[PDB]
């Protein structure tokens, strides 16, 4: 049948929302060594509150293996940040400190251009 | 090429080999910097009859 | 007799030390990399100028940026640059150092090292000739002979 | 042939040249704008006409392979002269 | 040059210039194209 | 047909065995190698007094940039727009429109010298030789800016180079 | 109406060119310089 | 208004910004950020300079091909204002120095100065003007500095009726000549203070309060003809404020008195050097000077800027002090209550 | 793109008359080296078959023993009408393989010797102006070879 | 022969022909289609599920041995439901003749990493995870090696943008390189070269 599919990793939901809970023990341990190695200048507080906002923009999925893609790219993102191979760089361009805001509130947008 | 003869003797003594006859700097074996113009060739192709273009 | 001439000429020592002496830091990324080369090579020698084939990042004054410079590679670049005593001088040279070349639309590609660290010269080309640069590294020193560092503090 | 504007910024033959109040003229001070002195339209306009005693002319811009593309010309018109597209040189015909 | 001078033309620089770079006669950019798009100049003329 | 680069045995005969401790022991091979750097030590180096002298070059060198002209002085660019379309960076921006005497001229030719690439593709495309690569390539920049030409700038240059161009086209027009 | 001209090897073609490894061989046997050197030594000890 | 440079693009860096700026003293630790910030938009930006083209090399990074432009200036020659100001459409000064010198002093830099450029911005029909004074500037303080800021931000309101006038207090920063002054008093041993550092209540502002604040000022019209004093979100006491930089720096804390004269004298003897001033009797009375608390002036929030802590920022300018890479969380310094 | 220009095929016997010399005075310095072997012999063995499974060409192939070349096995051009020879290594290592690439510039110089010989006379681009710019003399008097010129570079 | 024409080899046509059936034959199980070009080569195409043992046979089997990969690589058509076509190009000394065998697959879907049968497929099979997102299952190391870190996206598809999303630079506030988003100072510009003239009968597609 053309619905069914290969897995990844997880045969369903409930066997893949583990992975996910295993991925994030490990992003909320390694926070608090991480802005020691890099010496970057953010507490641990919102550290950890940034690894809060990237898996709750994914969670209205629903589909098994793009939940294991998730979780297979967040493994490597964290590999990189234990064997220092990203620099200091690369670690802050989550929290983007040089891009000035972008309003959502209409007026906002009619004054300054064309785009939606 | 402008090198004592006493020079040459010991250059080549030391290297083991004639260095004399396969200079590395260039004088005047080298051609003109300014040659005739040419004329160069036409290819197979350059036929007035028996070359509609379907049969190449 | 007045001060500006004892500071004007005192000047011009240290303006032809530090022009007589350059310590070059090749960051030798592509193609552009090699004709670096053959400018040390035996028909130019950049070593008769006090220019010395090579240098470590602490004991050099001017980087020659050659080849294309691309974003995996722009974070090192800046801290090199950084760690440099001063005073230190950029040379940029080649298409794609000066404004991205062949590679100006790639999506990993720097458009420019000038968007990374302060240039002092561009050499264009691309390859620019052994010679081109040559050229570039001697206005280089003609920058170097007309600076007035000494004569700004005299007159604050 | 420049035409120098009322504020004192030289007409290049395309015809730019900044407005009064135009901050892009900031670029210019403690530096020169770059203009072409010889113009075109001026240099190939002082140019004789020549008399053809043909129908059809035909100029490759002198020269031969160093020209331009053979183009043929006709002056069967009396009130204007032929005028090749390339070159911008001037044909009229004798008499006929 | 002594030997085979080159060809003379009335647009040939006289009076060779060399790297103006640095200096006030250097070269600075700009578009040789002239405005697009025109706007309305209003009347001067007050109404009513 | 191959060959073996490194096949053959050592002999181990009592002379063959007594060369080689003597080259241990003495150091027999070093000191020859001390002999080819001396030979150095004895030759003219191969080092040219630029900027006094320079390096040979050809007629098809490919440098600078430069707008020509007709013999009378009309601009041979017709506005074709052959050489953006073949320009493997798209350095080349080009805009026209009809001249007050009615001709096919341009309103705007720039080449970004950054994006540039040198590759000659620009001068094999137009039909009139118009845009060509001079014998220059000494243009070195102090400003990232003055490295972006306009119509302008190239045909100074066309002023400027036109007595070394015009003689470097004569000598190569029968290869291409 | 000349013939075609372009540039082609001379009539005859062109000399030898040498190519092998040619490391020419020197020095004196094993043998005779350890001859050199302990005679170096005993007129120096003597 | 027939030109009206007209925005376009995402507000990035080869966007337009409409912005034509005109920054004096842009080559100093509080023009690096106006700089950025204006260029950062893509904005056209001349950058008179009296120093050498080396020293403005740091800005080249921070426009656009053709968006920052240098020009050479003098003081003294009112010639040299115009040409940097006639096509411009704001003029932002921030000339200033912490010393005098034999051919520049307190007056020339804080009032002969910026009335020569109002004076010549009026009439060279630039519309709006960005002064920037001292937070505890009045006419009857003991120092000089604080003496001449008062003199010339009356003159500047009094020559460019539309002028914006903005009175920050100490800024902090990497760059910055407060928070790393402190951390230097380590080479002569103790950390004098007069008295012992009581009595002295100062309000520190982030750089980039500051810097965003100016920058909003040249974009609303509301801020026009308008005084501000940009300070920081608490208050602290100068012995506090000292104890906590030599906590995140971790080094020995040994303050001792001294008395206000004294103080005075080691600063005669530390001004005669012909380079830098390490110290000078005007420099210590500031450090003493207790911040004004200015009600009727709008700060910074009025502004749409949210002031920055000092604790937040203040590990990354003292980073360098430490003599431990690592070192392996200091307490925050003591705050007097708002009240 | 173009013919060789006049008196180019001279030039290079005159350079490739002298090279040999040049690598000779390469090898003294390094081939019989006792510091360059020790740095360079039974350093980076490769075996043929991890050569082989591991993608290696070239003379890692070569360097190891194995008997390659696509010039021999695979001729492009007219690379089956030159007479060479291929170095093959006995050790695979780094020593035996800078053997491999110092004798392979013997071997060019052989391969540029015949080249110069036999270079045969004619055009140098394929004549089909479908494919190949045609040159331009004829771009400038005939119609056929404009639009073509044309739409080659457009 | 005419001079401007590539003679034809019909000796080796017949060749791989006869390869192409004899392993058809072997491996009905997997083979799926198998062509010979005009210009003499040969491709097997191949189910997914069977990389290992098509290339296991082709590796070892004595009438094959091919003991070479010569490179791997992946194809994006988007208009394909499965989008991407991984290829493998082998070659054999020991019979001197090159094969190419393709398989398939798409976003969400694994394949089976090759390492097992060519050493040379690790680090190929990181290529292609790094630029077209296919990801490799049992692969020893699996992470990106051409892309900056922390890069989001696969820029070899063809729905990524040229010019990206993202562009660096040196902010003098923060003292680091940042990044921010794309914008340019000259569009690239995008030409319609396409002639709407069809240029060969020979592969005309059915109305
Ligand atoms: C130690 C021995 C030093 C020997 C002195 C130099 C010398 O005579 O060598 C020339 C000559 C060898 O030179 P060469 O390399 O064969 O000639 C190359 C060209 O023909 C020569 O090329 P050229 O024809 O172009 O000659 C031009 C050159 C010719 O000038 C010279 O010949 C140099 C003479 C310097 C003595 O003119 C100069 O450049 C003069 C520059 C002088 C620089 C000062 C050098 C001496 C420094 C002494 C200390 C400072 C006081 O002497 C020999 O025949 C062998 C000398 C070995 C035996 C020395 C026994 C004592
Ligand atoms: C002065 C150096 C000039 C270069 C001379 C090179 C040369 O002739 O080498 C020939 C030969 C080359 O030797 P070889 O390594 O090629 O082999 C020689 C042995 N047979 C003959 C079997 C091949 O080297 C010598 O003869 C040098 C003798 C040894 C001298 C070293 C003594 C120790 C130093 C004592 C202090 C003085
Ligand atoms: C030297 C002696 C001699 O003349 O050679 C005699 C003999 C013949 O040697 P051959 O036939 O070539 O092959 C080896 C056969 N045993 O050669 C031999 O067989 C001798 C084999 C044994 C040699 C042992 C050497 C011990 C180390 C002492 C080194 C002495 C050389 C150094 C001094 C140089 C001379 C002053
Ligand atoms: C500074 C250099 C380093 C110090 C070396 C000093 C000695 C100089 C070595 C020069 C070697 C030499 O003379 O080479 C040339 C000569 C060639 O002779 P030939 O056999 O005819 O070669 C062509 C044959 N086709 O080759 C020879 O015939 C060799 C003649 C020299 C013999 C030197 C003595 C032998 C070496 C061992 C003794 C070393 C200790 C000597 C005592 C040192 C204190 C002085
Ligand atoms: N930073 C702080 O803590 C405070 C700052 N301010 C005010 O901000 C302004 C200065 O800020 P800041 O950046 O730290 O000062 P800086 O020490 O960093 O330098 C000020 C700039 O003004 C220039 N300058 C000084 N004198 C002259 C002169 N005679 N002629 C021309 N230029 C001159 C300097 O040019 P160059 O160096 O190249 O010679 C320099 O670029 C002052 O008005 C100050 O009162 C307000 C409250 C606190
Ligand atoms: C009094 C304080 C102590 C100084 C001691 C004396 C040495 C200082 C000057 C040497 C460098 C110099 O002179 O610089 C280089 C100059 C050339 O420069 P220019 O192009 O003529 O410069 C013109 C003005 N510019 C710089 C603004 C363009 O070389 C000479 O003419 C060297 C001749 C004097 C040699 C003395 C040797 C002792
Ligand atoms: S500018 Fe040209 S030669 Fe230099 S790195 Fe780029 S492509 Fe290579
Ligand atoms: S040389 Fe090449 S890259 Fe440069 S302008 Fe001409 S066609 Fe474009
Ligand atoms: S330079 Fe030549 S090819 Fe380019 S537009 Fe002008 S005429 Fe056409
Ligand atoms: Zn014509």
């Amino acid at each position: 049948a053309s619905t069914s599919v290969k897995p990844i990793f997880s045969r369903d939901m409930n066997e893949a929302k583990r992975r996910v809970r295993e991925l994030y023990r490990a992003w909320y341990r390694e926070v608090p060594n991480t802005v020691h190695l890099f010496q970057l200048d953010i507490s641990v507080k919102q550290g950890r509150d940034k690894v809060r906002e990237m898996f709750k923009k994914n969670a209205h999925i629903t589909d098994p293996r793009v939940v294991d893609l998730l979780v297979i790219k967040g493994k490597m993102e964290l590999e990189e940040t234990i064997k220092v191979w990203k620099q200091r760089t690369h670690v802050m361009r989550f929290f983007h400190e040089t891009e000035a805001p972008r309003p959502k509130d209409f007026l906002s947008k009619f004054y300054v251009g064309h785009d939606p | 090429a402008s090198a004592t003869r006493f020079i040459q003797w010991l250059r080549n003594w030391a290297s083991g080999r004639d260095l004399q006859a396969k200079l590395q700097l260039r004088y005047q074996e080298i051609s003109k910097r300014t040659q005739p113009p040419p004329k160069l060739p036409v290819g197979p192709s350059h036929k007035l009859s028996n070359n509609y273009y379907c049969t190449r | 007799s007045r001060g500006e001439y004892v500071v004007a000429k005192l000047d011009d020592l240290i303006n032809w030390a530090r022009r007589s002496s350059l310590w070059p830091m090749t960051f030798g990324l592509a193609c552009c990399a090699v004709e670096m080369m053959h400018m040390a090579a035996p028909r130019y020698d950049m070593d008769r100028f006090g220019v010395v084939f090579r240098a470590s990042p602490r004991q050099s004054d001017v980087m020659i940026v050659a080849g294309t410079l691309t974003n995996k590679m722009a974070p090192a670049l800046r801290k090199v640059y950084d760690q440099m005593p001063e005073p230190r001088y950029v040379v940029s040279m080649g298409s794609c150092a000066n404004g991205g070349g062949y590679y100006h639309y790639s999506y990993s590609v720097v458009r420019g090292c000038d968007r990374i660290v302060p240039v002092d010269i561009y050499v264009p080309g691309c390859p620019p000739t052994a010679e081109a640069l040559l050229y570039g590294i001697l206005q280089l020193q003609k920058k170097i002979k007309r600076e007035k560092r000494l004569r700004i503090w005299y007159r604050r | 042939g420049v035409r120098t504007s009322p504020t004192g910024e030289k007409v290049t033959h395309t015809g730019q040249v900044y407005d009064d109040g135009d901050y892009r003229k900031v670029r210019f001070v403690g530096r020169q704008k770059e203009v072409n002195e010889n113009f075109a339209i001026d240099l190939i306009a002082e140019q004789p006409v020549s008399q053809v005693g043909s129908r059809v002319i035909s100029c490759d811009g002198g020269g031969g392979a160093l020209g331009h593309p053979r183009v043929y010309i006709n002056l069967d018109k009396e009130t204007k002269t032929g005028t090749c597209g390339y070159c911008g040189l001037q044909f009229r015909q004798q008499h006929h | 040059p002594t030997v085979k001078p080159p060809t003379a033309r009335k647009f040939i620089w006289t009076n060779h210039k060399f790297n103006l770079s640095g200096t006030p006669q250097q070269y600075v950019p700009y578009s040789t194209t002239r405005k697009k798009i025109q706007e309305w100049v209003p009347p001067s003329t007050p109404y009513k | 047909t191959y060959k073996y680069v490194n096949l053959r045995e050592p002999s181990m005969d009592m002379k063959s065995v007594t060369d080689r401790a003597a080259q241990t022991l003495l150091w027999t091979e070093l000191i020859r190698g001390l002999g080819m750097t001396l030979s150095y030590l004895f030759r003219e180096p191969a080092t040219i007094n630029y900027p006094f002298e320079k390096g040979p070059l050809s007629p098809r060198f490919r440098g600078e940039h430069a707008l020509r002209r007709y013999p009378s002085g009309e601009e041979r660019c017709i506005a074709c727009k052959l050489c953006e379309a073949v320009c493997p960076a798209q350095a080349i921006t080009i805009e026209a429109e009809p001249r007050a005497d009615g001709s096919r001229r341009t309103t705007r030719y720039d080449i970004d010298m950054t994006k540039c690439i040198y590759c000659g593709f620009c001068q094999e495309a137009c039909p009139v030789d118009a845009i060509v690569e001079g014998p220059n390539f000494e243009f070195s920049t102090e400003t990232h800016e003055e490295l972006l030409y306009n119509k302008e700038k190239l045909l100074n240059n066309g002023d400027k180079w036109e007595a070394e161009i015009a003689a470097n086209i004569q000598a190569d027009y029968l290869y291409r | 109406a000349s013939k075609v001209k372009q540039d082609m090897p001379p009539v005859g073609g062109y000399g030898p060119i040498d190519y092998k490894r040619n490391l020419p061989r020197r020095g004196l046997s094993g043998y005779s310089m350890f001859a050199v050197g302990i005679g170096a030594l005993l007129f120096g000890y003597w | 208004l027939h030109h009206a440079v007209i925005p376009h693009g995402k507000g990035g860096r080869s966007s337009v910004s409409g912005i034509v700026a005109t920054v004096f003293g842009a080559t100093g630790f509080l023009g690096r950020y106006v700089v950025n910030h204006l260029g950062r938009m893509g904005s056209q930006v001349i950058v008179p300079h009296r120093c050498e083209p080396y020293d403005t090399m740091h800005l080249r990074p921070m426009g656009d091909l053709g968006q920052i432009i240098f020009m050479d200036w003098n003081g003294r020659d009112k010639d040299s204002i115009r040409r940097a100001v006639e096509h411009s459409s704001v003029v932002i000064n921030l000339v200033g120095r912490e010393w005098e010198t034999q051919n520049f002093d307190f007056e020339d830099v804080f009032v002969k100065i910026p009335q020569a450029i109002a004076q010549v911005s009026k009439e060279a029909g630039v519309e709006k003007f960005i002064h920037i004074s001292h937070l505890n500037a009045d006419i009857k303080s003991s120092s000089k500095y604080l003496r001449s800021k008062a003199v010339g931000e009356k003159e500047v309101r009094e020559t460019f009726p539309e002028a914006t006038i903005i009175k920050p207090a100490e800024i902090f920063g990497r760059e910055d000549r407060f928070l790393n002054y402190f951390a230097n008093i380590r080479w002569f041993g103790g950390v004098p203070l007069i008295s012992l550092g009581k009595k002295t209540v100062k309000q520190p502002v982030y750089i980039v309060d500051v810097t965003k604040g100016i920058i909003n000022a040249i974009k609303d019209p509301d801020a026009r003809g308008k005084t501000f004093a940009f300070v920081g979100p608490s208050r602290y006491l100068l012995f506090d404020l000292v104890q906590y930089v030599f906590a995140v720096a971790h080094r020995p804390f040994l303050p001792y008195p001294l008395p206000h004269f004294a103080y005075r004298w080691i600063g005669r003897l530390f001004e005669i050097s012909p380079f830098e001033p390490w110290t000078t009797r005007d420099k210590v009375e500031r450090i003493h000077t207790t911040d004004k608390i200015l009600p009727h002036l709008p700060g910074l929030e009025d502004l749409g800027v949210e002031a920055t802590p000092l604790e937040l920022k203040a590990i990354e300018v003292l980073r360098r002090h430490r003599t431990y890479r690592w070192l392996s969380d200091v307490q925050p310094a003591k705050t007097i209550p708002t009240s | 793109h173009q013919d060789l220009p006049l008196g180019l095929m001279d030039d290079i016997y005159e350079f490739s008359k002298n090279f040999s010399l040049r690598i000779d005075e390469l090898e003294e310095m390094l081939t019989n080296n006792r510091i360059w072997r020790n740095r360079t012999v039974d350093i980076g063995i490769v075996t043929a078959e991890d050569a082989l499974n591991y993608g290696f060409s070239g003379v890692m192939l070569r360097g190891s023993g194995i008997q390659w070349d696509l010039r021999k096995t695979q001729p492009y051009d007219v690379y089956d009408q030159v007479e060479f020879d291929v170095p093959i290594g006995s050790r695979g290592d780094c020593y035996d393989r800078y053997l491999c690439r110092v004798e392979e510039m013997r071997q060019s110089i052989r391969i540029i010797s015949q080249c110069l010989n036999k270079m045969p006379p004619g055009e140098i681009k394929v004549d089909d102006a479908k494919v190949s710019p045609p040159k331009r003399a004829e771009m400038k008097t005939s119609m056929e070879s404009l639009i073509h010129h044309f739409k080659l570079y457009t | 022969t005419r001079p401007t024409v590539r003679p034809r080899n019909d000796v080796a046509h017949k060749q791989l022909s006869a390869f192409g059936e004899y392993v058809a034959e072997i491996l009905p199980k997997y083979v799926q289609q198998v062509q010979v070009s005009c210009f003499n080569e040969l491709e097997i195409c191949i189910h997914p599920d069977g990389v290992i043992p098509v290339l296991t046979f082709l590796r070892d089997h004595s009438n094959a041995q091919f003991k070479s990969l010569a490179d791997l690589t992946a194809v994006d058509i988007p208009t394909r439901q499965n989008r991407f076509e991984i290829v493998y190009n082998l070659l054999s000394l020991r019979f001197n003749s090159r094969i190419r065998v393709k398989t398939y697959t798409d976003e969400l879907t694994p394949i089976e990493s090759s390492v097992p049968v060519y050493k040379a497929a690790n680090w190929y099979e990181r290529e292609i995870w790094d630029m077209f997102g296919v990801f490799f299952a049992n692969h020893p190391d699996l992470r990106r090696i051409l892309t900056d870190y922390g890069f989001e996206g696969h820029p070899f598809r063809k729905d990524f943008p040229l010019s990206g999303y993202v562009e660096l630079r040196y902010d003098d506030e923060v003292k680091r390189v940042v990044a921010e988003p794309v914008e340019l100072a000259q569009e690239f510009r995008k030409f319609d070269l396409n002639s709407p003239w069809e240029a060969f009968p020979a592969y005309r597609q059915p109305p």
